[PDB]
């Protein structure tokens, strides 16, 4: 009743109101209630009974000590249930009896002792379990984990554990076929006894902040073995104390482990001695990222790396490489400035350097990489980039960026001449004054073109898009074009949408469109259109949207056949109830056109 | 009006917005100045977002002449840097983090700012402060 | 009509302007090919300028579409690269240059473009050339 | 009289003409005549008897054999005299007789085969002497150099020179006070006789393209000795045969010639291993200019440079430097693409780094450079330079120059604000939305200031000038600016020039402009205004110039005050006789007025 409905019936949001219980005013059938910061002392029995729908309870720091036998007793689609910082001492028995089907639980904050004594017993269906913030002691998996057939994630961050004995795991010994994912984050660790992991296969591990000196690091990480893992995490956090020498023997013991995916993360100490240590040539994806590098010189060739991937990384130079296995390549978000310079990548087929400062002066040919089979690049948000030579020897490519990145030098000749096989392009609000007929030469397949920020000469369109007919999507928005040479448009039998826009132009004309056979949206809009002056009969059939707002119309006895025909057909338009029209009679709504 | 620390050549202090009341308990070690310093700073509070994509707006005001706004991503919200931004509704916060910097040239005049945090899709205000610095 | 060489992949053609006569001795060695090649040029005139500040202007036209024009500076004029770019009028000037370059991906349709070479400060076409190019 | 005169009776440039005979309708009292390509095969007696102040003859390619015995009879000014192409195939004596004052002599190409048979004999004065292209043998300096007390070069190049012996250069020996500049190029020498060069001294020599193999270049340069010079100019011409192999040792035999400025120009064959070559200790001016050069890496600390210069050599990084004693460093128009790197000159006084893309990151603080005392700074048409920081150990520079460069996060913080002396800055065509107050603040002494192309803040000047009293040269012109906040001009007492112009500003007003005391021009064109709005009698007297061409003025019986102000003052303004005005009456230059 007092809170504040949202949508009918949906959201009431009743949050941060003084109550002391369940509100009875609520109307049954609502969807997503929320309570919050409520104090309810006690809650009490059958007191959902009335609601039938609700699918997203929530309740966060509602004071609640104790529940009853069963107040949870109707609820057939509750699909959420959040029950962070509630302290419940301890829980009782037989406790979620009620519910049918759930897909999450929040127990975090809960001033929860230990896992045995956790009455979930049957819930046949629980995707998640989240637990963190507790009083955790131990780590033993009981064993009704046998019974929920769905669980792909369990959390036991910032705990009170201490060691790890070969006695855990057991039900991971007895059950081969179990997916979980894990974690153990901020965890005191100093012991682990020996032959714990043995025959044993997780889907993530992940160890970052726990360790406070070298020799038990060492230690630990050598009492590993057999082990069988898809993600490693080790770094540390910024705001505690850590590490003061990172020796790349440290990391010792590790020439044991299978491993499919290493990533590290931030480091306080780093070297480039680091990398290329030799337990980590058969990793087989790479990845680093947050990690203070500063050069990346030469590497063995005797590794097998799949992937790699640098992100948020300074890098005062282009390193070098040679790895003729490596693929898939990423280094964006750098926080330096830099200049390209030629590697030697034998089989890549993916390449990401955006939002760099870089300046790439020869520009984009064969042996600036000495590779083929390339489908995916991207220069965007760079700087100058003077063209040299187009593209000789990648004649194979799928996509192609450029955002805001000044492109210097493209009208001096037809560059992108021999890409024979494109599906995207994108040059906008890239300066380009364009001058020169023939710019987008001998491009066929070509599907998309965003131009939105480009000059013309003398303010015309002029024959530009010719021998470019599969193309479905265009797009010449934001640029001052003050008319229309006549032809465009001439070809484009497939074209299901022309955005025009913001610009100036005065009035328009029904000699264009005529040759679009498929033509569905037709955005012209804030260009004051006076009127038309074709036959105003010679569109396209098939056409299906308009948009004329914020245009200035003549309404003062002339062209009178226009100003019936926009009375007629008010479907097709938008808001045809909100037309004005610009008169020596001003400031009214004159929508009268008494003739 | 809560806090405020005097260092040799600066006078800080903060105090809540006027349409935004929740409370908060920060400080930084030592009192710092308007030249090289290393220190660290205290955070205490309870969240009521998930602060999983937080970030401030600065309005900035140097001796009455306004500057354009400023905006720092401060948790990118995946694999993060900090502790804090992994944390949930409800679920007490604290920690402590280290800083320094050099120092420029600075005018001798009467700075202000105001700082907002918010969250990321559920954009709305989790609080607001009157930052006022004299430089001296 | 006066010089033409043939080579493998090129047609080229040279005859005097029309509005200018003036004569030049001009050639190169070998016939150039429209990938990277290496040769030299030969030159024999009478100045009729200085020739201490010398450049181009060319008007090229790339199978019935324009371009916009260009200008290359040949003789800066001061402690220059080139011998020859050192005369006065009336003094014979002979003397062949070297060259090399490399290649990209040329379209296949008839060229043209038009070379006439300007003075420094007495700006006066000191001659006018028709040039034909054919790729094939 | 046949030919075409440009100028009364002045540049008559009669070229071209078949003639025969030099022409007598011309009118006396000419300045500068010139015949060229005019066959006159024979040249005869007090022809040129008439004219009397001719101060400027060319006779070029006019195909000549024979002089009569007095042709010059009359001239008493003419300071030129061109005889190129003529081929004369001996002089005679007492040529040359009329002449009085001459200050140039050109016989190029002229069949002359000896200097001893030359009658110059007394021309009392001559600055220059230019021969070349001739079929000379020797190289001996006659005695007649005795009288002619000014001649300040000479040049024998592309001559028929072999040897040097110790009998020529003997005039030098008698005469120590003697100034000459000189020039050998082109003379294809094999040998020097022993101790040739003996207490002589230049102030030019120069030699590029004689030599062929390195033992004779060695054996060459080894002869010389005792020698005082002044500028050495060594090199080879890219259209000739020359060398193969330069090695470090073929400069041997140069460590006993005394150099004050050493200039190398384009080589064929390099390294860098040429320079700081152990006789190149001493030379006291450094120059190079069109070297290929690559690398630069680390020189001794022993020697004494007092310049460098390098110009057109590419340079594929920012070399490293440690001199305590080279000033003045000079690098431009480089062939490439490079980023700064800091270095060490613990006394320099002049910097020019232009026209190359240079990209300076963190900017211009004292670290960069590790120094005092800089005067010239000049960092123009290059790329993105990212401010960092306020340039604060360099407190002390006189100029200031970005012309064509994107200049970055200006307007984050008040930049330039520790230059207190300075007197030129120039921000021009530099993409600079001006949204802040108080930019161009702490800087005192500035005598100019260019803003031509910026943008600025919905279009409106808004109180930036403040804090900036002398300043005499203004400048806002072509940037769109479509009113003027109230309050701009308040106090720049000594402002004698303001261009404004090429900006949309429908009227302008007379409140401002009323503090100016000294403003001599003020250009305000090509910005379409309508009229005055204040008293009209509110200007400066101390006011000279105007300009109101193209502009839209209401010629509709209104503003008649304005209308008659301008036709009383026609004298301050310009081209009065050409205004028009716009009236529903158009095409019509009515300036009629009848009120
Ligand atoms: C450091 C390390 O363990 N490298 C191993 C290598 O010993 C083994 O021969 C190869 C094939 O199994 O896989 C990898
Ligand atoms: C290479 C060479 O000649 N270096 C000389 C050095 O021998 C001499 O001591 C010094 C002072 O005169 O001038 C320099
Ligand atoms: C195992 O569980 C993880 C949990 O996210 C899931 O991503 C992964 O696809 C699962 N593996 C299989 C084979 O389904
Ligand atoms: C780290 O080790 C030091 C030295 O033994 C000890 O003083 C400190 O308490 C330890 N800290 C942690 C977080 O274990
Ligand atoms: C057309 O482009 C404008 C540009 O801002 C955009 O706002 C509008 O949504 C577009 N209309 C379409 C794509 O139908
Ligand atoms: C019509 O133009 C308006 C103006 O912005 C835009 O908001 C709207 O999306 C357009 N509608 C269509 C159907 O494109
Ligand atoms: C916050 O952490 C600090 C770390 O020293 C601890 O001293 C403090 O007790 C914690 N917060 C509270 C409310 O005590
Ligand atoms: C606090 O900030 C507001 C802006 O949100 C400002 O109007 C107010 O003046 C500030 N408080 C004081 C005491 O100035
Ligand atoms: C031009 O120089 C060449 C160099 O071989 C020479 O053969 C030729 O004779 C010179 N010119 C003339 C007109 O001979
Ligand atoms: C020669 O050049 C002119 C332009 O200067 C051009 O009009 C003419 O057609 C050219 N000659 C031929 C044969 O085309
Ligand atoms: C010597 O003659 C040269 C010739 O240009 C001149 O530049 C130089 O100033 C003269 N030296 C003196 C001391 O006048
Ligand atoms: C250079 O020396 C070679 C070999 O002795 C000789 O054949 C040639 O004529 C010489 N050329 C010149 C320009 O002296
Ligand atoms: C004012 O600036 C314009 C800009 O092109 C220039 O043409 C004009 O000569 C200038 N007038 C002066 C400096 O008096
Ligand atoms: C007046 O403006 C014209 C227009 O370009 C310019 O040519 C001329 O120099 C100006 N005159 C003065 C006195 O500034």
């Amino acid at each position: 009743n007092p809170c504040i409905e949202v949508v009918p019936n949906i959201t009431y949001q009743c949050m941060d109101q003084k109550l002391s219980k369940v509100p009875d005013d609520i109307p049954s059938s609502t969807k997503n209630i929320d309570l919050s910061f409520n104090p309810l002392k006690i809650l009490k029995s059958y007191s959902f009974s009335n609601f039938s729908e609700l699918q997203w309870l929530d309740l966060s720091r509602c004071e609640i000590e104790t529940i009853e036998d069963k107040a949870w007793h109707g609820l057939h689609h509750l699909s959420n249930l959040i029950l962070t910082g509630n302290p419940i001492q301890s829980f009782s028995p037989g406790s979620f009896s009620g519910l049918t089907s759930l897909e999450n639980l929040v127990a975090v904050e809960t001033k929860l002792a230990s896992l045995e004594s956790f009455p979930i017993g049957q819930l046949i269906t629980l995707k998640k379990l989240n637990v963190a913030h507790n009083f955790i002691h131990s780590c033993k998996l009981p064993a009704y984990f046998s019974n929920l057939t769905n669980l792909v994630h369990v959390d036991l961050s910032y705990n009170y554990i201490q060691t790890i004995t070969v006695n855990d795991l057991q039900f991971l010994r007895e059950n081969p076929q179990v997916n979980l994912s894990l974690d153990m984050s901020l965890n005191p660790i100093d012991f682990i006894q020996d032959q714990a992991f043995q025959g044993i296969k997780l889907h993530e591990l992940t160890l970052r902040g726990n360790f406070n000196s070298s020799n038990i690091m060492k230690t630990c990480l050598q009492n590993l073995a057999g082990l069988h893992v898809h993600r490693l995490i080790l770094g540390e956090f910024k705001d505690e104390r850590n590490l003061e020498i990172f020796e790349p023997s440290i990391m010792e013991g590790l020439c044991d482990v299978t491993i499919d995916e290493f990533r590290l993360t931030y480091t306080n100490d780093f070297s480039d001695d680091i990398v290329k240590f030799h337990c980590l040539a058969n990793v087989s994806a790479m990845s680093l990222a947050g990690v203070s590098i500063k050069y990346l010189e030469d590497v063995p060739k005797h590794f097998k790396w799949q992937s790699l991937s640098i992100i948020r990384c300074q890098l005062k130079q282009f390193p070098t490489l040679d790895l003729p296995f490596l693929k898939s390549l990423t280094l964006t978000m750098n926080k330096g400035s830099i200049s390209f310079k030629k590697v030697a990548l034998p089989s890549l087929s993916y390449l990401d350097l955006s939002r760099n400062a870089l300046s790439f002066s020869g520009c984009c040919s064969y042996s600036d990489l000495g590779t083929n089979s390339l489908r995916h690049l991207d220069l965007s948000f760079n700087g100058a980039i003077i063209m040299s030579a187009n593209f000789m020897g990648l004649e194979e490519l799928q996509h192609l960026d450029f955002q805001h990145s000044t492109l210097k030098r493209v009208t001096e000749f037809s560059a992108f001449l021999s890409l024979e096989k494109l599906l995207y392009l994108d040059i906008s609000y890239t300066n380009t004054k364009i001058d020169f007929d023939g710019i987008f030469l001998g491009l066929t397949s070509l599907n998309t073109l965003k131009m939105a920020g480009n000059s013309f000469k003398d303010n015309t369109l002029s024959n530009v898009f010719a021998n470019t007919t599969n193309l479905t999507f265009l797009d010449l928005s934001k640029c001052q074009l003050e008319q229309i040479s006549w032809g465009v448009f001439d070809t484009l039998h497939r074209l299901q949408l022309l955005n025009m826009s913001h610009n100036n132009l005065l009035f328009l004309d029904s000699s264009h469109y005529n040759q679009l056979y498929s033509l569905s949206t037709l955005d012209c809009s804030f260009n004051r259109i006076e009127t038309s002056k074709g036959i105003l009969q010679h569109f396209p059939k098939s056409l299906a949207f308009f948009n004329l707002t914020n245009n200035s119309v003549a309404c003062i006895c002339e062209h009178q056949k226009f100003l019936q025909w926009v009375k007629e057909q008010k479907q097709f338009l938008v808001n045809v109830e909100q037309m004005t029209c610009a008169t020596p009679v001003e400031m009214n709504t004159s929508l009268v056109l008494d003739f | 009006q809560q806090w405020f620390c005097n260092s040799s050549d600066a006078i800080i202090s903060y105090s809540y917005c006027d349409h935004l009341k929740f409370p908060i308990s920060i400080s930084s070690e030592p009192c710092i100045r308007l030249r090289g310093t290393n220190g660290f700073v205290h955070v205490e509070f309870i969240p009521r977002g998930n602060l999983k994509y937080l970030y401030f707006n600065l309005f900035i005001s140097v001796n009455s002449i306004e500057l354009p706004k400023r905006k720092e991503v401060l948790c990118h919200g995946h694999d993060d840097d900090y502790s804090f931004c992994r944390a949930l509704k409800g679920e007490t916060v604290n920690t402590s983090i280290p800083f320094s910097f050099e120092g420029i040239l600075f005018p001798k005049g009467h700075y202000r700012c105001v700082a907002e945090a918010i969250a990321g899709d559920t954009e709305e205000k989790l609080f607001c402060l009157n930052f006022t610095i004299i430089h001296r």
